[PDB]
DNA sequence: TCGATCGATCGAT
DNA sequence: ATCGATCGATCGATTTTTTTTTTTTT
């Protein structure tokens, strides 16, 4: 027990314990009477301030035992609220939660030690787990008394600190059971970069974090974090200085569960549902800075439908499309980097980490031995887009054969077999050998790659531009559109009914249905097929028809399950399939 | 917090006074009858259920689960010194202790461990997963599930170390338990004391002991890995006498006790307080894959006997193999006999291999991949792989580091293991340009040389071989003909027993026949119905495997014929000039299946009409191309 | 304490500085003893401000002086006669317009690009030098990429990423010789200049960074 | 945990 | 009573490596 006022600060925090705020709200009924036990408070600094300003900003200019001060009120007044929760006794850090000063990884820089504040950047580096080491109920059955010895480390409080032969040379049994454990964690941060300066490299920072909180996002997010300051080792006392975060809860910034959800904006979706011509409009919805696909791209950013068997074998369930001469198809790609949630660009050119690793590691604390990530699993349950496809080696597309068409990753990097559950879907961008040309020579060997993909994928298919003279002034007229309010009122619409929050905000419910087929596709989709793979080789177009297979069903099945996610109608029509065949022919 | 003298009362009660009786004829003491079967000095480990320790008490019911590691130690020397019931020279360690003081610092009796025990919970309790042994884990005995990888062998661990001065006599007692000591000086005695009448102690194993000690590597489900996660592992250190209690492939379940480990070192990296932890075990119940679900631990007649009468047909058995489409008949029961062979002997000394290697060819659309997937699923002891998913050394052996020993042994690749089965292969000419001469090796069955280290890299790979790959821009061209479409080795094409090319040209019928077969596999997840009765997949694991066992003989009665369809086999093929080719291995491999087949009659009696169906098999293998 | 982002790097230095050593071979170093920067015409005057009141109200008074455009279509050869409308607009690609991003995604192209090819014979290499010379950009010309730097400081054992149309997020960037180099290294130079999200997909990282350069183009048709 | 450092101590002289 | 040799308590000093991504030339 040090300098006298620390104590003073315990009963100061106690002084939030005067009335209804909080000796009515924030204590008791809190965790443990509701029985969730997730040791740490909620705590907000501004009522801190309301109450207490000298232990509101004493807290953010210095944290020397302000934290262990709270845990020791909080256990002090739980111990006469509830003491038979009152069994778990460790520190109980706290909240510390709730823009005072929020500077970027870039700008940790040389002040704000001894301080409690806030950064943003990337999820990144999704790492490795431990154990903590506490404190153990030792034991002697020579005098059998079970001793104790408290053990401690910088990275939880200021101190530093196991038994053999004790008082003269009696017997330990190191008791383990009653022996605790915290557990730990370890990673980092990077700054979404794009508020760079391009003539300087995006910095870095470093975070530590404890038992509660621990992995709670996946590397290739965007987050917040709310964190204080610590740095120990040698500084030429020996060789400088490092950093290290740690004080804080966790905050994710792209959910929708963040979101108050309750039972009214599903039911405004439900009504709404009703309307039968909203598909043209989300057609119309995603791409309103762009003629022009978007009617199925919908489906693709719904993922698909995963259909099982007993004890068998499994699908996959999602799609993947794509079709030009230069001059707006690589620009249609950012509707999905910045639309929707886990969207990864690639390059086009980039190799050796498509889905490969490298596994390298170089001693690490512990012992790391071997592994690295990839760029698919990332993506997981959702999408992928590429630009400048057809100049990407020839290397690595036999991967791409592989983990698309067989839906399961099971490889090995020449160490280790590995198996995982990677099922997304990927697009890229397109361009011909020679520019400006698809219609006189033929249709087909205008693209020059191997004709098994188009099973892979789904669709051979066609992308031009230009037009005669009559029509041209109509472009014309168009484009000059593209160069308000007025007119988009005849548009009868709503900023809020077309918007991109609420068209984001149908995604709960949509992907968590089965829309389950009927029995009256069946011989309108075998019928139809029929006629596919007879006819559609004549007339201009014999040598176009080639990649057909037996694919077009599982694609189909695809499409009129997605068109069946857009308004949830717990079943499948005609009208189903026409709008969700009419593009294949 | 509790006692250690009415507890153990408690225990000794309980060791005592009980009678379970669980049912009729139990009126005696099954933990006695235990005691007695210690008197035999058969049983040297005891196995412990809740349901015993469920009706005695309460605390040590919940007191022991979270400890485990004192209440076992009460357990150890409570019936150490229990004599209720030679002869003395029988174990080599109890030998030897009677060889030492019949020869003749108190020996403990941890020396003299001679039975152990173990537990057993109730209700396996629940499938407790790697992942969520979060920080309430620690000494609490708990169940979990994992996956196994890359086992190594039995090697053993010691508990006490003796030296003896060989000036005094003296027999030290240095007991260890953790991975790293030190020895006593040269006379850690009263009468080799301070006084000057010292040498200097050395160890004997001899009155020391040894401990069986195993260890593997345990991998994740990859069924419960999280949605944007990586797959994980754990160590095992499963002591006692459970050491070779499971094999790489078993989908194992083990219950034991999470405990912290002290990798003792460099005090900076290492003694950071970070407990890189590991595992204990003592039972080891794989409830998949293992001793347990597969009997036979297939032959077993008698239980087979009921249904092996109730049913006579073979296509039966036939479309029963991935019954979910229709079409493709006669490629699945061919494939039928690549599970089964069984042609083996040593004729002239030479060795014949019995495993068919095929291969697919065509693939506009024909589920090329859902065969080998399904197979190597239902197929006992399957791999799967495909052009650029592995090297070359990812198929053949490699190097790693041991944590048994170190010795930085070869593990092999997927071919390197799925030996006495078939590895799946799928799209093979991407899949390299030297792999083909590492599958030209296979051919001369048994052999896997390799230039890793390029000493010898001898090996001995049993497998057959699934192929399966896709044409170039085009399918059999008018002009263009087999190695010209294809561009394969023609001497790789030569090694097969039978060529597959699937072609499916516009039938304008028979696309709605499939479209009404595999539409059906989505509105349900069963496709035939009220037609036959498909055969459950674990009848048919035992039911193949009774066919092996017989190894008929040839007859000679057709033997006279055999030779004369192959007359008219290497001829009606002949008849043209630039026929695609026709091999002189035929009639080595008309042999090979006919044999297999009359496996399935389990009679010895290959008959006339047995390579009846061969003939056309091999017909029809080539001549894909008339119509 | 106070000097970082201070210096960018592509500048030209004043230096005052001390020339020290951390511990016979030993080591050098140098650090700054009260920096400055250098007036190569305006030799740093590049990100900051020590113009004042009078050189904002000299530049504002030659702007409305309408006879300024001309005047400086004559700017940059006191030396070369002629080739004037070749001219009018190698001044205005330093000038840039409006990088205008919006609701949706387009971000629509900012700067312009520059082509020429033609005989020898009429100064194209001087000029294209001069357009390096006027605030920051680099030149080479062929022969250099397509990939970009994912080495290893053999310290750690690490991919970290060192990163040069990078160095013009402001400048700009002049070649010559489109012609003269191949293809493997025109693909990465296609995308840059249209969406300038120069991405990266190599390794475990996915770091699409971004810069926004323009470009100068020289070439030689043959005959 | 290993090595020389240095200071003290026990018979010789 | 002076001095050298041996014993022994006291002090401080050591413990980072295997794949990859560009690059020049056959
Ligand atoms: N209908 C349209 N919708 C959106 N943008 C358009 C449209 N028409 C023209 N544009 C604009 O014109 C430019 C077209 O270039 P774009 O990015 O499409 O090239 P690209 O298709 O990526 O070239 P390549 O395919 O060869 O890589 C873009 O800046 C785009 O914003
Ligand atoms: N129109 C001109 N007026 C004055 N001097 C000129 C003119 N054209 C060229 N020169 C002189 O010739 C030189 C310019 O030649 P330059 O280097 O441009 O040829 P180039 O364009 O590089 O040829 P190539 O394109 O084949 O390499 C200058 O040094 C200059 O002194
Ligand atoms: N008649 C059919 N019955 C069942 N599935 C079929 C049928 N026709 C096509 N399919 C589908 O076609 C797919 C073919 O994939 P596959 O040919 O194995 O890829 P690859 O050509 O790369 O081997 C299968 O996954 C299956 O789902």
């Amino acid at each position: 027990e040090g300098e006298q006022f620390i104590k003073d600060i315990q009963r100061e925090y106690v002084d939030f314990l005067d009335d209804e705020e909080d000796q009515g709200i924030y204590a008791g009924h809190v965790k443990d009477m509701i029985a969730e036990k997730s040791k740490r408070l909620i705590v907000n600094v501004n009522d801190l301030k309301r109450k207490n300003p000298q232990r509101a900003l004493g807290l953010l200019s210095n944290a020397a035992d302000e934290q262990l001060a709270f845990g020791r009120a909080l256990k002090e007044y739980a111990s006469t609220v509830d003491p038979g929760y009152a069994k778990m006794h460790e520190d109980l850090f706290v909240g510390f939660e709730g823009g005072n000063r929020h500077v970027t990884p870039r700008s940790l820089t040389s002040i704000y030690l001894g301080n409690m504040v806030c950064v943003e950047g990337i999820v990144t580096k999704v790492s490795l787990i431990r154990p903590k080491v506490v404190r153990s109920v030792h034991y002697c059955p020579n005098t059998r008394k079970v001793m104790e010895r408290k053990y401690t480390d910088l990275t939880s409080f200021e101190a530093v600190p196991y038994p053999t032969k004790d008082e003269d040379g009696n017997l330990l049994e190191t008791e383990y059971g009653l022996s605790v454990y915290k557990d730990h964690q370890t990673l980092t941060i990077q700054e979404m970069p794009e508020k760079a300066p391009a003539g300087q490299l995006p910095r870095s920072v470093d975070i530590v974090c404890d038992d509660d909180l621990v992995d709670r996002c996946k590397p290739g997010d965007r987050v917040q974090i709310v964190g204080s300051y610590r740095c120990l080792p040698g500084k030429r006392g020996s060789g400088t200085f490092r950093t290290v975060l740690l004080a804080n809860n966790i905050s994710l910034l792209s959910k929708e569960s963040n979101l108050d959800i309750s039972r009214e904006d599903i039911m405004l979706c439900k009504k709404l549902a009703k309307n039968n011509d909203i598909f043209e409009l989300l057609s119309k919805s995603l791409a309103p800075s762009i003629g022009h696909v978007k009617q199925a791209i919908l489906c693709l950013l719904l993922g698909g439908v995963e259909k099982i068997l007993p004890n068998g074998t499994r699908l996959r369930g999602d799609i993947n499309v794509l079709l030009g001469d230069p001059s707006a198809k690589s620009q249609l790609l950012r509707y999905v980097l910045n639309t929707a949630p886990r969207a990864i660009p690639t390059t086009g050119r980039g190799s050796s980490g498509v889905g490969l690793t490298a596994a390298v590691t170089t001693d690490q604390e512990t012992g790391e031995r071997r592994l690295e990530a990839g760029a698919m699993v990332l993506a997981d349950r959702g999408v992928v887009c590429i630009d400048e496809f057809d100049k990407m080696s020839d290397i690595d597309r036999t991967a791409i054969h592989e983990v698309m068409e067989q839906g399961r990753v099971t490889i090995s990097k020449a160490g280790i077999h590995a198996s995982l559950n990677a099922r997304c879907s990927v697009l890229a961008a397109a361009n011909p050998v020679y520019g400006r040309y698809d219609q006189y020579k033929t249709p087909m060997e205008n693209i020059g790659l191997q004709d098994s993909l188009l099973s892979r994928f789904d669709l051979l298919f066609v992308m031009l531009d230009v037009i005669d003279s009559d029509v041209d002034q109509m472009i014309s007229d168009h484009v000059v559109r593209m160069h308000a309010l007025l007119h988009g009122k005849s548009r009868q619409r709503h900023e809020k009914i077309l918007s991109v929050e609420f068209m984001r905000k149908y995604i709960h419910i949509a992907k968590c249905m089965k829309p389950k087929l009927g029995e009256q596709a069946c011989e309108a989709i075998a019928n139809e097929y029929s006629r596919l793979r007879s006819q559609e080789a004549v007339e201009t177009d014999v040598a176009r028809t080639q990649p057909i297979t037996a694919r077009t069903l599982e694609t189909l099945i695809r499409l009129s399950t997605a068109h069946a996610r857009a308004r949830m109608s717990k079943s499948v029509t005609i009208d189903d399939a026409h709008a969700a065949i009419e593009l294949v022919q | 917090r509790r006692d250690y003298a009415q507890d153990r009362e408690s225990i000794k009660t309980f060791l005592s006074e009980f009678c379970k009786c669980d049912d009729d004829g139990k009126k005696e003491f099954v933990y006695g009858s235990q005691l007695v079967k210690l008197a035999h000095r058969e049983q040297v480990l005891i196995t412990i259920d809740l349901d015993d320790l469920a009706e005695f008490n309460e605390s040590l019911a919940e007191a022991v689960v979270d400890n485990c590691r004192r209440y076992t130690s009460i357990f150890s020397d409570v019936i150490a010194e229990l004599l209720p019931s030679e002869v003395h020279a029988k174990d080599a360690l109890d030998v030897y202790i009677e060889h030492r003081l019949m020869m003749e610092n108190s020996f403990p009796s941890e020396l003299m461990k001679r039975f152990e025990v173990g537990f057993k919970p109730l209700s396996t309790e629940k499938a407790h997963s790697i992942r969520e042994v979060k920080a309430q884990h620690i000494g609490k005995l708990v169940t979990v599930r994992g996956i196994v990888t890359r086992c190594t062998e039995v090697k053993p661990m010691m508990v006490v170390a003796t030296y003896t001065c060989d000036r005094c006599g003296s027999e030290t007692y240095q007991p260890v338990n953790s991975l790293s000591f030190t020895p006593v000086h040269d006379c850690p005695s009263d009468d080799c004391r301070v006084n000057k009448a010292g040498g200097r102690l050395y160890l004997q194993t001899r009155g020391s002991k040894f401990v069986k000690f195993q260890e593997v590597k345990m991998q994740e489900h990859s069924d419960q890995v999280p949605v944007g996660h990586i797959p994980r592992s754990m160590t095992i250190m499963c002591r006692g006498e459970v050491t070779r209690m499971a094999q790489p492939g078993d989908h194992i379940v083990v219950s034991g006790v999470f405990l912290p480990l002290m990798r003792t070192g460099f005090a900076q990296m290492i003694q950071g307080l970070l407990s890189e932890t590991f595992l204990q075990a003592h039972r080891i119940i794989c409830i998949n894959k293992n001793d347990e679900i597969s009997d036979k631990d297939a032959e077993l007649t008698p239980e087979e006997l009921e249904e092996l009468a109730q049913d006579d047909f073979y296509e039966r058995l036939a479309t029963s193999l991935a019954p979910e489409i229709y079409g493709h008949l006669d490629v699945k029961k061919a494939l039928l006999l690549l599970l089964v062979g069984g042609v083996d002997k040593r004729p002239d000394g030479m060795k014949i291999r019995g495993n068919i290697n095929i291969c697919l060819m065509g693939d506009p659309g024909v589920a090329k991949s859902q065969l080998l997937g399904y197979i190597s699923r239902l197929a006992v002891r399957s791999q799967y792989t495909t052009g650029r998913g592995s090297s070359g050394v990812g198929l053949t052996a490699a190097v790693m580091k041991d944590p048994l020993t170190g010795e930085m042994t070869l593990e092999g690749g997927a071919l390197v293991l799925a030996d006495q089965g078939v590895c799946c292969i799928d799209e093979f000419d991407k899949m390299a340009d030297q792999d083909r001469t590492a599958i030209h090796e296979v051919m001369e069955q048994q052999t896997i040389s390799i230039a890793k280290a390029g000493i010898m890299t001898t090996l001995n790979a049993r497998v057959s071989i699934l192929a399966a790959a896709n044409p170039a821009f085009g399918r059999y061209n008018p002009r263009r003909t087999v190695e010209q479409n294809i561009q394969l080795p023609a001497a790789l094409l030569s090694r097969f027993d039978l060529l597959w090319l699937i072609q499916d040209k516009p039938d304008r019928d028979n696309d709605l026949r499939l479209a009404k077969h595999i539409t059906y596999v989505h509105s349900h997840s069963k496709q035939p119905p009220t037609r036959v009765k498909a055969l459950d997949m674990n009848l048919m694991r035992r039911y193949i495997n009774l066919c092996k066992r017989k190894n008929p003989t040839i007859p000679d009665e057709l033997t006279d014929y055999i030779v004369g369809a192959y007359v008219e086999l290497r001829r009606e093929a002949r008849n043209q000039k630039d026929m695609t080719f026709t091999s002189a291995r035929n009639l080595l491999g008309i042999l090979r299946l006919s044999t297999a087949l009359a496996r399935l009659r389990l009679s010895d009696s290959v008959e006339k009409d047995d390579v009846a169906e061969a003939l056309r098999l091999l017909e029809m293998s080539k001549d894909s191309l008339n119509q | 304490r106070s000097l970082c982002e201070r210096v960018v790097p592509g500048n030209r230095v004043l230096i005052q500085g001390i020339y020290s050593i951390r511990k016979g071979v030993r080591a050098p170093y140098m650090r700054v003893v009260g920096i400055t920067v250098d007036s190569e015409g305006a030799g740093a005057i590049s990100r900051y401000s020590n113009i004042t009141s009078d050189e904002e109200e000299h530049f504002r008074r030659m702007a409305a002086s309408g006879d300024i455009y001309e005047r400086l279509s004559q700017s940059l050869a006191p030396s070369i006669f002629g080739s004037r409308d070749i001219k009018k607009a190698i001044t205005c690609m330093l000038f840039g317009g409006s990088r205008k991003r919006l609701p949706d995604g387009l971000c629509r192209r900012g700067d312009i690009n520059v082509l020429l090819l033609g005989d020898p014979g009429t100064a194209k290499s001087q000029l294209l030098k001069f357009v390096e010379k006027v605030p920051i950009a680099v030149y080479t010309s062929g022969k250099g990429g397509l990939t970009a730097s994912v080495m290893k400081d053999p310290q750690t054992r690490n991919f970290v990423m060192e990163g040069a149309m990078v160095l013009a997020d402001g400048g700009v960037v002049c070649i010559d010789e489109f012609d003269k180099m191949r293809e493997d290294d025109r693909v990465a130079i296609h995308e840059a200049m249209e969406q300038q999200t120069i991405s990266i997909a190599k390794a475990g990282i996915t770091t699409t960074l971004n810069s926004r350069c323009s470009v100068l183009a020289a070439a030689n048709s043959i005959f």
